């Protein structure tokens, strides 16, 4: 049957933290 | 003696005045006198129940020292309060024989 | 590298993270933005002078 490699789920999981991570004295804070 | 001065033409220091009374110390650096005043009296502050007698008068020479743009009319009048109970020893210039009379 | 006769590059992706904080430093300084205020002295005259 079919397979996932491992540097496919590395490279999905690492994108979807880093585009929230990117993408952003209270008001501030505030992006 | 209310008074400590010197003068002369070009400074004259005296060998037999002999040392000091004063005792060199450090403390917080203050860009003005009036901000030392009104920390030492703000500090002197807070440590005092509401029910004191001398909290009006330690709020009114607070006051006195503060510095700020458009407040020439409340500063009068807070001076004026002063003078009339007593504080602040008018400068013998108009205050001592308009208000004080 | 030549790769059977090209010039093929090297992919070069770039994820900016150093950013962040400059704007963090940037906005903290706009929130609250400073400006020159002249202290009046020991004189019968001063705070009209610097008013």
């Amino acid at each position: 049957p079919a397979v996932m490699n491992q540097a496919l789920a590395a490279l999905l999981q690492q994108t979807s933290a880093d585009i929230q991570e990117v993408t952003g004295m209270n008001r501030a804070d505030m992006a | 003696v209310v008074d400590r001065q010197t003068g002369a033409v070009v400074a004259l220091n005296d060998l037999s005045v002999g040392r000091y009374d004063v005792t060199v110390d450090v403390g917080p650096s203050y860009t003005a006198r009036r901000d030392a005043t009104v920390s030492v009296l703000t500090n002197v502050l807070s440590s005092m129940l509401p029910t004191d007698p001398m909290r009006p008068a330690i709020q009114g020479i607070i006051l006195d020292n503060i510095d700020g743009e458009g407040l020439d009319d409340f500063k009068e009048y807070n001076r004026n309060q002063l003078l009339i109970s007593g504080i602040a020893k008018p400068r013998n210039e108009k205050e001592q024989q308009i208000v004080q009379q | 590298t030549k790769l059977d006769e090209q010039f093929e590059k090297y992919p070069k992706f770039e994820i900016n993270k150093v950013a962040t904080e400059l704007n963090r430093i940037i906005a903290e300084y706009r929130n609250n933005r400073i400006t020159v205020k002249f202290r009046p002295g020991d004189r019968e005259a001063s705070e009209e002078l610097a008013n």
